[PDB]
């Protein structure tokens, strides 16, 4: 019962996917093979939300792997893990999409696009109960981008009353990798707008602030940084996978933290985090955790929190806990920062509790928020996008794909839009 | 004869349900798998040789906190047919609880009552656990009220209800909910008991010493509650109370059934050594407003009816000098068209406590059951929230989603402003 | 004395007969090789010292299921020559079973039970076991049918029929068959016990517990209904019921002679234990539709008469109980021209369960059979589904090749609607 | 009891009962010498349905070899398996028919076909209840086709009440063989519409799709083909050959599948099939098996289901398996898959199962529909037999056999009815 169909797109949407899968499996007890080799009962109990039974005690990720070009897939499978993917959920093209959203959502993607459409549809069939999707991908090139928004708007339209989740890695302002990102990142925003109804904005510059000044860390690599954001993931989705004081579910979290139909980008965070030496000189307490999640310093999104107000705020607390002492933290926090979250939403915080804890760890914490901050993210896209596109730069290699100029225009508007509406609540 | 069956809804409402049937089954001697090595047939039918099974339903919208119950320490004392389970949440939606995910579960519900029911020959009424704030909680609950007054009707409902603070709430849309269920309720359920989760974790501070509460010292206390309440049925007192007598004496007026409930006392293992804990003192602690269930001034308010259900080594003498000091108290009003406003209820056998539990064992307590109109000032903090919210139709696409309508809020709310209003008209 | 021939038809006759003749064995004691270490004379013979074989016909016009009989376990209960087997099937086609194939091997059938009948000295009638839909369980059985009745006409003659089902159905032809041995049905069995596989499946999963069932869990379940049946007959009881009396109570005109059974409590073993199976409970559980052993709706029909057959420890009183109360339930109707709608048999022997069963060993079980007006339903979708096919002459042609002529099915098509306009008639 | 006799003609139809007598021989115990080595009594209980016993513990496969080249008959004699043949069953010419339909079917294969006819005549008799014949050959050259059909003739004529079954191996589109291949198919198709009781359309092109793309083949040799071939043709026929909990036999099958005479043209179809990689990730269940055998690209005809209905299909299922999840599986297919299957033919599917599964496999599954599709397989030929007719080409080889125009003007318009049936009751 509750059955989730993961979806990877694009290189860096199938790295953090690979990350993900390794967490998990090594969660439930499963191996590098699919066998079960866990001590707890619990392990298994729900299973089949992230794995398919296979003959001969075995499990399988729900997982669909997906891209442009077949080296990702390669680099997959060669992966440690990269022997529990079903080969037949590998849908791979053989050109790429050369960073054009237009590649990816209207050409060389669309003639991909059925293979996986096929795949997925079976994946459903499969499961009694699909709760949902979770898309993991990036904004700023033409695969994850303009493929991945193809696939979820093929996915809406046949499944329009199941929950549709993105992990979205977004380009942020100052370490820019590629000179179209704005192009991508407004056009795939714009689709997300309309067929997303929860998206997580997970950013690359904050990751490697988080790297630098809270883990302390002499070198960063993408692993590292990927090892984040997965256990962002695994903490929304513990209460489908583990029993409970209290539980919350996708559903449940949506409804508590969506007011407003398109207000749906959080910005996610997580608890505790420290160096090495820094583990012996600290409290492991519900305090400590809830200190650590609310900083602004420990969001992995580049916002501000203190630009803004919270509108919604839902936190997941795993380990052994008392909800008395959970409950006084986050009536605490509203009181002191009573400035930093909207005054006509009465009690901003929603709090969810699992019983098994993170491996290694005895206490964990996941934070999700709505904040009217995350408009500073999609005003500094508007603003390189039309300085792009006053000088109509770049535009012609889109337009070779089929684009056409309006379409620019109308994303743009869109995004706009969306910034006015979210600086107004605030 | 004289039987209760009790319905266990949501999250919360089988979680006190577990509290409440490991408490029994302690009470009577009854093991965890329904053998014990008479009053009891109360609570349980018996089956065969070595066994007895709980008259009860345990419901929930998701697989998760019932199969805890199918996996753990109590699987052998429930048939699997009286553990029902759906597969998708109301995920805090009175919409989905009432409607969409409710309806598909409701029949099957009813059906395994009516099965229960009939193997019951005095039905006493019905024993409804669950909180104001879920989706399963308020929207199911609604639904299931009115199905159970339309096939019974004139048995009686009470509801033991998990009502939503005004600082400490766990939720966002708990104010909606709220409002929603609150207008069936008054429909239907005959009595219903209010219950606050931040008055309970400050007694269990305070009066217990206990500086981290988990929800397990909470429902372990709410089912002593429940036990005082049905103990004057499982056991033969020198003075007793039935359910019937019970409404009768608490609710003057059909609408004003909202009585807020405490017990007395509520301590410590060592800090019960030094107490002398007499009738008198137990009596005088329960009307104070620091050991209340639901947080509000009774100072600010008026009492309309007290029943208190003594329990243990308690003569009547005693209890009734403790009601004259009571009644000589000025700061403690009764409104002037009741003079009598005590109903007493005495029962022999002592408060058994649960191995591992927080509260000491004592030779007497006391569960006092009173009808104030201080509950008014809850039921305005609550509107006050409703409104702020509705203000900016926050999260009402949701609802309006799985098939609500917006008249539906407005006349809601207008239901909860008359209820307010009618409280207000009799404290005059 | 009172004996009774079984014949069994075709591989679904065989099947179920195979499972009958399991379950008499171990209710009597016989041995799978005829030893035994009085009245199982009613199905068995007595040779010599040291064997019983069974007074049983088994009959098919392929080998393969009967050569399993041959080679299996029971091998030495019946002797060879009872194992009637031709060479080529009725494959399906209703004509290779009454005409082409049947009418090479019907004499030699015929020969073998006269024989079988000389040797019973009070014969009681035929149970006859088969399905609808076969070619040899249709077509072969007409023909069976005509020549019994000629041959002896006035001994009983019932028929345990294997319903082709509203959606499951396993072959395409299904519909042609079960028309055409409708006709000769009519004119020859004297009641006729219907009953569908969908709905056994049905019961299996929900009360049973079995995720997937297969045929001899099924089987096992109607050799039940069998056993209660005839247990009148091979036991002595307080309260008995012979086949003639049956016949008396059950069957209110010539025409109207199809009784739907039912049995009761199909339970798992686990969930015995927690349930107080009472005769009150059982009989209740009877008259509920999910019980069922044909898809329809009674909440729609009228109940025409019910003859209730209790077996085990059961007595009167509370069974004359059940049937008060069952009588003042207003959504179980009888017709208006039968105020009188109960016959009841009360057997003293319990249910008697085969090692390796789904059921579990209850003290006491139930077997309604009754005639109800909404199995006239059956028929309309079953003659919705004629119509479609013959509308397009779909498959007709085979049954020309093997002799039948088209006017046999307009024919077989007027019979059915005469007789379904018949149950429309008695119901108002 | 129940005798089948098995015909192979010409050097494609020898080569597949080969592979056929290969599996079946194996299947029942029997070793290149005709002995039994088998564990199972149930082996040998219905040795009579495909095996003449001989002297001395030993069996012979009803089987006659039918060749106008004597190369073909060494090369088997020569395989694997080739010395279990009895040699007077051996038939065969001296010259060929030189892809010549009218070599095959008037003039050399005349010559032949006494022999044959004596042959056949003689395994009747020996054979106390025969219930019918199995040819295997193919459509696009001159002996399986020409001599094939003749033989066919013969046959029902001497045994009209008998049941006669062809595995026919028909000309692809794009795979063309040969270049007479067009009218070598019309002239025998037509002779099979009004000869066979039912015929099993097996298509190369389909084989090579199902070895490319479902079993990941790296080179698929004609062997390989083969024995998906026989495959499905021991599926057919393992009601005869076993016990079971529902039995269907060749007529009870043409019974249910056959709504009107002339529409006896099927698409075989098996399951499982899969690789050696994807063997693990993979459940070994009823719905598995359901799923792989309705998909339009697990069909072993060049045909797509989607374009057509199915007025009637037969699955076949081999293995220790519940009815009831049998049944459910089959009307979920029916009811999700509505359009697919013509409304006016209540329940579409027949069931069988077979409690003894193939050798490796716990479960198995044989597909037998009757598609309005099979409608375009004729049409291509039909329209390539006039592209050749309307200018005479290649035509004075076949008349210089003595054969006329009009028989082709007349196979012609007959294939031309058949398909306008197809279409109308589509
Ligand atoms: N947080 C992470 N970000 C990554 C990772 N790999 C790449 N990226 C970021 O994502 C962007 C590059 O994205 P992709 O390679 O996924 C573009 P994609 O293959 O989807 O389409 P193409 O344009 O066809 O290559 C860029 O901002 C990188 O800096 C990773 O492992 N973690
Ligand atoms: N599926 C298979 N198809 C085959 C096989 N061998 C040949 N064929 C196909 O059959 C056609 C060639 O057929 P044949 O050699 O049988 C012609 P035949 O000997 O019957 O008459 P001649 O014209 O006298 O040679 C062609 O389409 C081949 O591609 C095989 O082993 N499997
Ligand atoms: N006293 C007490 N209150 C609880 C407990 N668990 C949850 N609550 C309260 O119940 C309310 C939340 O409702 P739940 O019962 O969790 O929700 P639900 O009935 O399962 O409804 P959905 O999950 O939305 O389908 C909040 O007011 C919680 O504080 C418990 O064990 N004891
Ligand atoms: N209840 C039950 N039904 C069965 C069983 N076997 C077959 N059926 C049903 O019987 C019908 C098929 O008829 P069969 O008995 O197999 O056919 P037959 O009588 O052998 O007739 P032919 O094979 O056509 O000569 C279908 O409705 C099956 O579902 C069984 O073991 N139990
Ligand atoms: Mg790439
Ligand atoms: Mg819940
Ligand atoms: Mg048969
Ligand atoms: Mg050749």
């Amino acid at each position: 019962m509750r059955e989730i169909v993961h979806i990877q797109a694009g290189q860096c949407g199938n790295q953090i996917g690979a990350k993900f899968w390794e967490v998990i499996s090594d969660e439930h007890g499963i191996d590098p093979t699919g066998s079960y080799h866990g001590d707890s009962d619990l392990q298994l109990e729900r299973i089949n939300v992230y794995y398919n039974e296979a003959a001969g005690n075995k499990y399988v990720p729900r997982a669909i792997l997906v891209d442009l070009e077949p080296g990702t897939m390669d680099s997959v499978r060669s992966g440690p893990f990269g022997q529990i993917f079903r080969p037949d959920n590998f849908v791979f093209g053989q050109s790429g999409a050369g960073n054009n959203w237009a590649k990816g959502h209207y050409t060389e993607g669309a003639e991909l696009v059925d293979s996986v459409l096929d795949v997925v549809r079976k994946e459903s069939e499969s499961c009694d109960c699909l709760q949902g999707f979770q898309l993991t991908h990036s904004l700023g090139g033409g695969t994850g981008s303009g493929m991945g928004t193809l696939l979820i708007s093929k996915i809406r339209e046949e499944y329009p009353d199941r929950i549709m989740n993105t992990f979205s890695v977004v380009p942020s302002p100052k370490v820019s990798d590629t000179v179209v990102e704005p192009y991508n990142a407004t056009l795939s925003v714009h689709q997300l707008v309309e067929n997303t109804d929860e998206t997580y904005c997970i950013d690359n510059e904050a990751l490697y602030d988080i790297c630098f000044r809270t883990l302390k860390l002499t070198t960063p690599t993408y692993g590292d940084l990927n090892h984040l954001v997965s256990a962002t993931m695994s903490g929304v989705t513990t209460c489908l996978r583990f029993p409970g004081q209290l539980n919350a579910d996708l559903r449940k979290l949506a409804v508590n933290m969506v007011p407003f139909p398109r207000l749906h980008f959080f910005m996610p965070g997580f608890a505790p985090l420290t160096s090495r030496g820094s583990q012996q000189y600290r409290a492991l307490t519900v305090p400590e955790l809830t200190q650590q999640m609310f900083d602004a310093k420990n969001m992995m999104a580049a916002c501000d929190p203190r630009h803004g107000r919270y509108l919604t705020v839902a936190a997941v607390f795993r380990g052994r806990m008392s909800m008395k002492e959970v409950d006084e933290q986050m009536l605490n926090v509203q009181n002191k920062n009573s400035s930093y979250f909207v005054e006509w939403i009465p009690n901003n915080v929603k709090t969810a509790v699992c019983d098994i804890p993170p491996r290694g760890l005895k206490m964990s914490a996941t934070f999700i928020g709505n904040s009217t901050a995350i408009q500073e993210l999609f005003k500094r896209i508007s603003e390189q996008f039309t300085a792009m596109f006053r000088r109509k730069a770049f535009l012609h290699w889109y337009t070779g794909e089929g684009m056409d100029e309006m379409e620019f225009t109308e994303a743009e508007s869109n995004m706009n839009d969306l910034v006015s509406e979210y600086q107004q609540y605030q | 004869m004289r039987e209760c069956i009790s319905i266990h809804v949501g999250q919360a409402g089988v979680q006190i349900g577990n509290a409440c049937w490991e408490l029994y089954c302690l009470e009577h001697g009854i093991q965890p798998d329904g053998q014990m090595p008479d009053s009891f047939n109360t609570f349980f039918s018996e089956t065969g040789a070595g066994k007895h099974v709980p008259r009860a339903v345990f419901v929930d919208l998701e697989p998760t906190v019932i199969d805890e119950v199918r996996t753990g320490t109590y699987r052998q004392l429930f048939h699997p047919e009286q553990l029902i389970t759906g597969k998708e949440d109301a995920a805090n939606n009175y919409a989905r609880g009432h409607y969409t995910i409710g309806k598909e579960i409701i029949d099957l519900v009813l059906d395994r009552i009516r099965k229960l029911a009939d193997q019951c020959t005095g039905l006493q009424g019905f024993l409804v656990f669950h909180s104001f704030g879920g989706g399963t909680g308020s929207g199911f609950t609604s639904l299931l009220m009115e199905r159970l007054s339309v096939d019974y009707g004139k048995k009686s409902k009470l509801e033991f209800s998990i009502y939503p603070a005004p600082q400490v709430s766990t939720a966002v849309v708990e104010p909606y909910n709220s409002i929603l269920t609150t207008h069936t309720t008054l429909e239907h359920s005959d009595c219903a008991f209010m219950v606050d989760n931040e008055a309970i974790y400050d007694i269990c501070r305070r009066n217990l010493d206990i500086e981290r509460p988990t929800y397990t010292n909470l429902n372990r206390l709410i089912s002593q509650i429940v036990s005082s309440i049905t103990a004057s049925l499982r056991f033969d007192g020198a003075l007793n109370v039935d359910l019937t007598e019970f409404q009768t004496n608490l609710v003057p007026y059909p609408r004003i059934h909202f009585p807020l409930a405490t017990y007395a006392p509520v301590i410590s293992a060592e800090k019960a050594y030094h107490e002398q804990l007499s009738v008198a003192e137990i009596t005088n602690a329960c009307f104070e407003p620091a050991n209340q269930m639901v947080k509000c001034d009774p100072r600010h308010g008026k009492y309309m009816a007290c029943c208190l259900l003594y329990r243990g080594d308690v003569v009547p003498k005693d209890v009734n000098a403790a009601i004259a000091t009571i009644k000589t108290k000025r700061s403690i009003q009764f409104v002037d068209w009741c003079p009598t406003g005590f109903k007493v209820g005495i029962n022999y056998q002592p408060p058994t406590v649960v191995p591992g539990g927080d509260l000491a064992k004592v030779q007497r307590a006391v569960c006092m059951l009173s009808n104030t109109t201080a509950i008014a000032e809850a039921w305005a903090r609550l509107d006050h929230k409703f409104d702020l919210m509705y203000a900016k139709r926050a999260f009402v696409h949701w609802y309006v989603g799985e098939g609500m309508e917006e008249g539906e809020f407005s006349e809601a709310r207008e239901d909860m402003a008359a209820l307010e209003k009618d409280y207000e008209e009799v404290g005059v």
